[PDB]
């Protein structure tokens, strides 16, 4: 009941999804053979647990990899709908040219996955924004299914481009297109960025050789913690919608920030105590989150915190109220108790307490200002446009897309100034 | 499922292709017997055991093709994909593009069609041709026009050996280089200018060998090509297909002449001595001493940089080093391209060709750059053109082969316009 | 039954590859017998040429 | 009681009949000797069981093709009506001159096989539609026996021309000539294409060497599953006439489609369970039918689902009601609850469930339209007409044949638009 | 219960028949002595012990019939099916159509009747006549007419060695070829134009034999014959009885002249480096370069195309390959035939001739194409005719043998009226 269809997509989507299903198989005690030793898995003959998930890419590369690595037997081969021509970092190439040629089968399998459910609650996506395959295919799929399923909610665990050193040079174009699409037909654009992950792995775990495995494991932990207070017993339960309703005051204002706690090295593990005050110290610090927007250089329209662990309750609420009424400047004023909490009863594997802290803030306006600025600087010279027009598209969208982008921040800053 | 075609036209193209196929057979672990004891990108299994390589060899002179037919690799290639003519090109572009070029290019198109039909997810084309040559320009340009009018959407990335501005191996390089440049301007999406001189000072400053020979040059170019294709070949943390390149590094459909660079380039004497840190390896990748094209990158301003790492690579120090490089005052990009670096990572170190003066090392960076200073090359090259067409030198050798006399002007004119754009981009806003 | 079907198809594919390698054996034997043919015919040609020319 | 005389003819007829008697002998636990270890077989001295099938052709090679194969010694040699002249792949040859002055012996055999029964129910023929001897002798025998035995019923499992690329060049001519003899003298005719069988065997079972034996095996399994609800006990048993009355609303809309379920690959079988919602999800799929006419381009005037094995009838009825009310567009309305169910009580040899789907859809008309093009484009130039004319064939008949075909497709075109 | 009767008139007929009986005997395991150490379609047992073939071998020059009477098969054929006269045909039609054959046709017809009296499932006739000659032309046409007025309904194929386009083997050829074509217009249901020019080309390029000879030519012709008859002879998942061709490929009653092709005719090496699946094999089968006849199908339309596959063949690939080959735009059919394809399947892999240049392979295709480009051939041939009839050259050697002169005119004009069909059917509705 209240199932979830996981939609992969793009190279980043495939890798993060592999890591996510790894973490879920760990938590629910599933070995990589497929047996046990309904919210996510589907039962199959002989007690087998096949993950309710779908992979996709215009290239069979990362699919081949995740089918070769660990936990490659779980996902059924009917859900590996994959083209062989590749997209190649061209959003139009993966949203207008090959979109119409593979989206048919993708919608077919997604329908056969959703109808196979009884009472679906929401969707949940993992993709990038610059890479053609990820951004294009994923946002086209979101468009189709949201124009198909109107009542259920969306979830985009989207990795935005890093600020300083990009991964692709034409990144801002695909980024602004995907953010003008997802702002219209998606309820949570939970943004993640790599450089903050690097700063974390150097500052709060001491791993001086940060490989993508550890970053993917961290975002996997956050993603799992997002919904853990649903598939477990809870002193005060939550879901994908209690968040979604305690979070967004206005449907456009739905671009969150993420944070996980606690994070410790091997040396620090022995000494650091695990009680809700230091968990709060961590979850409300700047260098602890996974976003390129200093939370101390903005405010919080709202912020929810899912706890995990058999701990007290009065102290949770007391520390929430203290953190609020202390930094009342760093929070917004016109809303009362802008901090929402929830508590489950089962901690993760390896700890005893855990906090997934998500927040609808207004600091990400810096990130969108940076992206819009790069867009202007790369567009006012028609640079790299002869690709995005050879694939059936006129510059109009871009401008209007960027136009919509402006309005977005034009609201954020506004609400950061109102006082009543 | 995904693969690339390999075409080798001309003389230098075929020799460097011989080296490249040696390296490819060595890396995957394929013996020159064809029997082996990832290859879908290059090879193709022959039902039971042996492998045929996706390749065609065009040259109107039998000598090099006879050598490869009686060399150490006589057993690998298909006995039809070694197409040989009967007369030299004689360095007059019209010879390999109008008179005899009409004779063999149709056979090349037949063979290319029959080689592509047995493929499924073909992506691009990697042609290899010196421009200074006769057939490396004429036949190459004719084949490129045929493939453009034939396939279309399929990417095309040549690796041309442009003549050095100082060293000379012929006296009519300007003519049959301008002609092939004007032909290839609109056909090949990404033309990487590989010079032949700067590699000499490279292998004299790094490998410390004083008297280098063409074979070393071809081995190094083979190393660059393998370091490029390793993404589709192998696995890695950041796979970058071939259709990635012509998507990141082509700002305007006309300006696509990029120069490459490769590191680490060091022989065994200092291999154990030097540390070769990621920071220092990417610092050596950017120093103007070891850019394959003879240019000082400081003259102009970069526009795009694709850096492909292979081997043991730690992304955090990668980003730190790239940031330091971005803060270096000696290098800077044009204003309108803030996101300047595209990066790919793989999970495989290089391999060594027994006899290759290079040394084995865990990490390798191949960095290609669409920049502006490269423009000057054309200018100086264009220079020579004047001092030939001011007296109609060697023109009758062209007019006698059907090519119209005044056509040169057009070509020359067109390159001027090319230079025009190489100044319309370097200006701020 | 699934395991049995998998095993049977594996055996069939093995038989396929085996017959392919048999045919390749035959093809290599064919090529080498053709080379034998051409060299022997060349020596026979030289023999007949000597026989015809020394015919004074 | 309620016997069946299976007549075959032509190459496809003979091959499909061979594989079909193989499957039937497998079901009733027989070995190729013909001993056990009335609807289909007949007892013979010494406990032997001889099939009640006559095998006819104009070319005695196909006999040695079917006889020498396994499960071959069954058919009694007193039935191989094999003219020793030839067929030639021509209709008028096998219907007027050559394959017509032999039909008297075939009638003799059919009569000796019929008058020896107690209550014969219906004839069940298997033959091609464009093959000269096959189609010709099939339609001639149809005319004869249907003018002769109207008390019984008629059923023909024909194979249509491969839609995309043909297998013979004169197939439209003979296909139309047979169609004009079917709608006037038949009572049940299912159609099968050699094209959708390839797409199934290649995208549903992941085969690599699909031999005509295996495709014939699939078709024969479908044919057996059709009437399996008659010779076996069942919570609700059907027959060859309950279909003929619950399917055809009018004496000519009698061209059905066939679908078998379940059909699974190796991995896809490892990952999916055997529960009747899954069988239903696989049944209605357009990529799962033996007729190259995507039913999505039309509706179902009716569709009968004959299950096998053992299952709660409430599950069957809930699946039927859900698939009918949910795909409310792909079903026509003026016939309420246009889907019929039936449940026998014997699973196949080595499964737990089974589903045969016989569907009178208004979507196959398109296929006929296709033929209505080719024939028309092969008649204004009188192409190949002189071969058929060389046997006394009056071209006039051709005309009305096409005319007849017109009405046929016109009929369907009048109903998928009908509203109420 | 099904068999054929092969006739080999003339000089080329007996040669290709020698090669074809060699291939048949060495496929069915029938020793050259007629004793074994399927044959009901071709051979027949003499009650016990040895096989005897179903054939008749006519000629007028005692040379070739004697050479086979004392060659390697001296003890295989019944000595009554080897009919040789006294004088020679001498390349003039009337010598083998009015004077010499005037009574030899009686003995030949009586022997054919005695053969057909013993046949049990006779399907058709497979004649062999080099119309360029005298006896295979004249006597061949006379025998064709005699059979067509004697038996009738029985199908009658043919495998004629027409004069090549360019290379010359006689000078009076366009006379006794046009006469045979006019006398063959109606009595023969299937004419398969074979020309020794295209097969010389093939043997030069694909079979790598630079110095071919009619021996290898006839080996290949025998291979084609056997790959066509494998349908009747051995088992196949989809068989065709030769009366198939009589109705699939003869749209209009007069036009039945088709051309054949085979694949893969490849040497040992050139196939050893080859996957060679159904896709490539059929995309090469359509290739105009390696057609047995000589024409340019790319310059004409197709009308019907039968394709018999033999060997371990997967049908799915057959279907997909025919789909993609009908996809092509360069290969187009006429309006009045949309379903322009016919296929057959035989499970018998091709048999290799011990000591043959052809290489052994599992999958093979044989194509019989009724096209409309072959039309021009007649024109070209007819062309030659005019340049001889403009001055009544060589006519006295014909009018001297009772042949009415006016006949020439009629044929020359009536064959030209044949064009009225071709250039009409190439026009869409
Ligand atoms: N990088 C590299 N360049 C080569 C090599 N061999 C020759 N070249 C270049 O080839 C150019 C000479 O023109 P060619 O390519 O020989 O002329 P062609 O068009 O092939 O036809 P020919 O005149 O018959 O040789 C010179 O610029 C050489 O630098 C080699 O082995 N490696
Ligand atoms: N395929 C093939 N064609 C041949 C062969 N021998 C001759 N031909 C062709 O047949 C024609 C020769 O004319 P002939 O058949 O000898 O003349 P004829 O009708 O037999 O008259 P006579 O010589 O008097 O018996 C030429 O076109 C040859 O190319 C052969 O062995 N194989
Ligand atoms: N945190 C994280 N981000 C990744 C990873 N791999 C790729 N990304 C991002 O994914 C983006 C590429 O998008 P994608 O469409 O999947 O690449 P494409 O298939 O070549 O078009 C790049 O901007 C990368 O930065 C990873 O392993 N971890
Ligand atoms: N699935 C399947 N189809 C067949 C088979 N044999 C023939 N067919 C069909 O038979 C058609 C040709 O007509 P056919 O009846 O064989 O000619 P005839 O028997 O000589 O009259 C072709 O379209 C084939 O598809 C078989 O064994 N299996
Ligand atoms: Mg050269
Ligand atoms: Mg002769």
């Amino acid at each position: 009941m209240r199932e979830i269809v996981h939609i992969q997509g793009g190279q980043c989507g495939n890798q993060i999804g592999a890591k996510f299903w790894e973490v879920i198989s760990d938590e629910h005690g599933i070995d990589p053979t497929g047996t046990y030793h309904n919210v996510y898995y589907n039962e199959a003959t002989g007690g087998r647990y096949v993950p309710r998930a779908i992979l996709m890419d215009l290239e069979p590369g990362t699919m081949d990899s995740v089918r070769a690595g660990p936990f490659g037997q779980l996902f059924r081969p009917d859900n590996f709908v994959f083209g062989q021509t590749g997209a190649g970092n061209n959003w139009a190439k993966g949203h207008y040219t090959e979109g119409a040629e593979l989206i048919d089968s993708v919608l077919d399998v997604v329908r056969k996955e959703a109808e196979g459910c009884d009472c679906l609650q929401g969707f949940q996506i993992t993709h990038s924004l610059g890479g053609g395959t990820g951004s294009g295919m994923g946002t086209l799929l979101i468009s189709k299914v949201r124009e198909e399923y109107p009542d259920r909610i969306m979830e985009t665990f989207s990795v935005v481009p890093s600020p300083k050193v990009s991964d692709t040079v034409v990144e801002p174009y695909n980024a602004t297109l995907s953010v003008h699409q997802l702002v219209e037909n998606a309820d949570e654009c939970m943004v993640i960025d790599n450089e903050a992950l690097y700063d974390i792995c150097f500052r709060t775990l001491k791993l001086t050789t940060p490989t993508y495995g550890d970053l993917n494991h961290l975002v996997s932990a956050a993603m799992s913690g997002v919904t853990c207070c649903l598939r477990f017993p809870g002193q005060l339960n939550s879901d994908l919608r209690k968040l979604a309703v305690n979070l967004i005051p206005f449907p456009r204002l739905h671009f969150f920030m993420i944070g996980f706690a606690p994070l410790t090295s091997r040396g620090s593990q022995q000494y650091r105590a695990l009680t809700v005050p230091e968990l709060t110290q961590q979850m409300f610090d700047a260098k602890n989150m996974m976003c390129a927007a200093d939370p101390r250089h903005g405010r919080y329209l709202t912020a929810s915190a899912l706890f995990r662990g058999r701990m007290s309750t009065k102290e949770v609420d007391e520390q929430m109220l203290n953190v609020q009424n202390k930094n009342s400047s760093y929070f917004v004023e016109w809303i009362p108790n802008n901090i929402k909490s929830s508590i489950c009863d089962i901690p993760p594997k390896g700890l005893k307490m855990a906090v997934t802290f998500v927040g609808n803030s207004t600091a990400i306006q810096e990130m969108f200002k940076r992206v819009a600025e790069q867009f202007t600087a790369m567009f006012r010279r028609k640079a790299f446009l002869h690709w995005y027009t050879g694939e059936g598209m006129d510059e109009m969208e871009f401008t209007e897309a960027e136009s919509n982008m402006n309005d977005l921040v034009s609201e954020y800053q506004q609400y950061q100034d109102a006082t009543a | 499922m995904r693969e690339v075609i390999s075409i080798h036209v001309g003389q230098g193209g075929i020799q460097v292709g011989n080296a490249c196929w040696e390296l490819f057979c060595l890396e995957h672990g394929i013996q020159p017997d064809g029997q082996m004891p990832a290859f879908n990108t290059f090879f193709s299994e022959t039902g039971a055991g042996k492998h045929v390589p996706r390749a065609v060899f065009l040259d109107l002179e039998p000598t090099v093709i006879d050598e490869v037919r009686t060399g150490t690799y006589r057993q690998l290639f298909h006995p039809e994909q070694l197409i040989s003519g009967k007369e030299d090109a004689a360095n007059n572009f019209a010879r390999g593009h109008y008179t005899i070029g009409k004779e063999i290019v149709d056979l090349c198109l037949d063979r290319i069609r029959k080689l592509a039909d047995n493929c499924t997810g073909l992506q691009g084309f990697l042609v290899f041709n010196s421009v200074g040559g006769g057939t490396g320009s004429g036949l190459g340009s004719l084949l490129l026009e045929r493939l453009s009018v034939d396939y279309g959407k399929k990417s095309k990335l040549g690796f041309t050996i442009y003549p050095s501005p100082q060293v000379s191996t012929a006296v009519v390089e300007p003519y049959n280089s301008i002609l092939s440049t004007h032909s290839l301007l609109e056909h090949t999406d990404v033309a990487v200018m590989l010079d032949n001189e700067a590699i000499y000072d490279i292998c004299r400053r790094n490998l410390d060998i004083e008297r280098p020979t063409y074979t070393n040059l071809n081995r190094l170019i083979a190393q660059v090509i393998s370091s490029l294709t390793a993404s589709l070949r192998f696995d890695g943390a950041l796979n970058v297909d071939i259709t990635e390149f012509q998507t990141n590094l082509v700002p305007y459909p006309r300006i696509h002449f990029m120069l490459s660079s490769y590191a680490p380039i060091i022989s065994a004497e200092k291999a154990y001595h030097e540390q070769l840190s990621v920071a220092e390896i990417t610092n050596s990748a950017f120093e103007p001493a070891n850019m394959m094209a003879k240019c000082d990158p400081r003259h102009g301003k970069y526009m795009a940089c694709s850096m492909m790492y292979r081997g043991d690579v730690v992304p955090k120090d990668v980003n730190a080093s790239i940031a330091t490089i971005k803060t270096k005052r000696t290098i800077q990009f044009v204003d309108w391209c803030p996101t300047g670096f595209k990066v790919g990572i793989n999970y495989q170190p290089p391999t060594v060709v027994p006899g290759g003066d290079l040394a084995k090392v865990m990490r390798a960076v191949c960095m290609i750059s669409n920049s502006t200073a490269i423009a000057e090359v054309f200018s100086r090259l264009d220079h020579k053109f004047d001092l030939m067409y001011a007296k109609r030198a060697f023109v009758h050798w062209y007019v006698g082969e059907g090519m119209e006399e005044g056509e040169f002007s057009e070509a020359r004119e067109d390159l001027a316009a090319l230079e025009k754009d190489y100044e319309e981009v370097g200006i701020e806003t | 039954i699934n395991m049995m079907r998998g095993d049977l198809e594996d055996n069939l594919n093995q038989k396929r590859r085996n017959w392919e390698k048999n045919t390749k054996e035959f093809n290599i034997q064919q090529r080498n017998e053709k080379l034998d043919y051409e060299r022997s015919s060349h020596l026979d040609n030289q023999a007949q040429n000597q026989y015809h020319i020394t015919y004074c």
